[PDB]
Formats: C-alpha cells, structure tokens, sequence
C-alpha cells in the first residue's frame, strides 16, 4: 500500500517481496527491471474517447469497470523476489482512478503452462494540480 | 460615472477616469463595488466575446458594432470572484473609441439577473 503522487511520471521500488513458491531461493532467471504500469491507460482512454465522439451504444461502454484499477500484469521466467522498478509515468489519468492492482504471473515449465497468479492490492489517490476549465478564441486585426 | 443596481443597494463606478489613453498593450482599470454588507459577496464578471446575432444597411451597422465590441478588448480574469476593491484586467487589439465599452457583465449568483456596466471609455490612439 502506497500513497499519492501528482502528474509526474515518478517511479516505485516497493519493499516486501511477495510468497513466489518455488523449488528454495535460488535465482528467477528473469527479473523484470522496467514494470511500467499506466502504459495500458493511453490505449484504453483514447479508444475509450474516440467512440465517445459518435453517441455511446459500444461494447466498451456495455458495463465496464477496469478503469477503476487499469490492472496490468507481470509475467516471468522459473523463491520470493522483492519489487523491481516501477516507473508509474502518470500524465493521462482519469479523475475516477483511484487504485490499481498487480496480478503478477509466477511461471515455471518443460513443455507446459504451468503458472499460478500473485496479485497485490494499491491504493493511490491524485493531485489535481492545475486545470484548464475553459477556453475561447479570437480573431485579430490590427498591426502592431 | 454611477450606474445604479436593480436587485441590491450596489452601486458600480470607475476610480480612474473613464476617459483615458493607451496605445494596443497593457492597461490596468480599477471598479467600485459599495453595496449594503447585508449578502456582500457573491458577483462574478464575464466579458462576454461572442457576437449577438442580430433595412440592409443598418443590417450591417449592427453587426459592424457588435463584431467591434466582442473583438476589440479581452478581459484578462474573467470569472473574477470579488472577496470591496478590485482591480480588472484587460487587453485591447483593435483600436478606436469604446465609448461605453458594453460587454463585462457582473452578476449576482444568488438570483440571476444580467447586471450590466455600460460604463467607462478608452480611446487606443
């Protein structure tokens, strides 16, 4: 559980490691170093805005709350492994986000899609740090 | 100088003089507000820049006042909240006379009537 941060693109090395059961604690093999999260979010709210141009009667607009959390995931290679580097890069965020989630994928395999799931509960409220409300135009004519 | 109210005991008037010079840039303009302390808040302005929409030839004098009155002078702040004084802040492009410069429009947001202040001028030569 985190806190706050306002519209910079910051970043997150969380400290508790999760279960990860394995074999012992040797080596994961493939440590994820850049996670990024809310790089989904810009291919979600563009979609979700460009069928908001004609009237709303879309599938995406049937019922949908994944913009609550925009929980991505983690997958990986083949014990407990403590958090890599988040890099948030909040900047389009909608005023309903409110949490996010981190169901992490925990493989390991010979020739088989042997995995489990790991998910993490976040919590992050928003700066609303300056807001452009309004706007107009006009035209000119005189020479300076 | 004085406008009288038609809601409240407010009265609207200009500290500096309402006749004044400026070339096209920068200018600060400074408004009265005394009213009764009884509700002593709660107006806002907006300059209102848009065209009013409107014989052929006075056809077009309407429309030629109205198309110099929303694109001579922008208004800086608009949606001023006041808490008396304040100081309202514009900038003019085009030049003329703007004898009674008719577009800011405060109003009373309790009880919505269009205030107006047809008051004040300003020459640009």
């Amino acid at each position: 559980k985190m806190t706050r941060n306002s519209w910079m693109m910051l970043d997150g090395t969380k400290t508790d490691f999760h279960i990860t059961v394995r074999n012992k604690s040797l080596s994961c093999a493939i440590n994820h170093i850049k996670i990024i999260p809310m790089n989904n979010i810009e291919q979600m709210l563009k979609p979700d805005y460009w069928k908001k141009m004609p009237p709303d009667d879309l599938y995406i607009m049937e019922k949908q709350l994944d913009w609550l959390s925009k929980s991505c995931v983690r997958i990986i290679k083949l014990i407990t492994f403590d958090l890599e580097l988040d890099n948030t890069a909040v900047p389009f965020n909608f005023t309903g986000f409110d949490l996010l989630i981190e169901y992490g994928m925990s493989a390991t395999d010979e020739s088989c899609i042997y995995l489990k799931k790991l998910s993490i509960p976040y919590e992050v409220t928003l700066r609303r740090t300056i807001e452009v409300p309004s706007m107009d135009i006009i035209p000119l004519n005189e020479l300076f | 100088s004085l406008v009288n109210s038609k809601l409240s005991n407010v009265k609207f008037k200009f500290i500096n003089s309402n006749i004044k010079v400026i070339k096209g840039e920068k200018f600060t303009m400074r408004l009265q507000i005394i009213n009764s302390s009884s509700s002593p808040l709660d107006l806002v302005v907006y300059y209102n820049n848009t065209i009013n929409p409107i014989t052929l030839e006075n056809q077009y004098q309407l429309h030629n006042k109205y198309r110099k009155i929303a694109e001579g002078i922008i208004l800086l702040s608009n949606d001023y909240k006041i808490p008396y004084f304040a100081d309202l802040r514009f900038i003019g492009i085009m030049s003329g006379y703007y004898g009674t410069l008719s577009g800011l429009k405060v109003l009373d947001l309790n009880t919505n009537e269009l205030i107006e202040v047809g008051n004040g001028a300003s020459v640009l030569i």
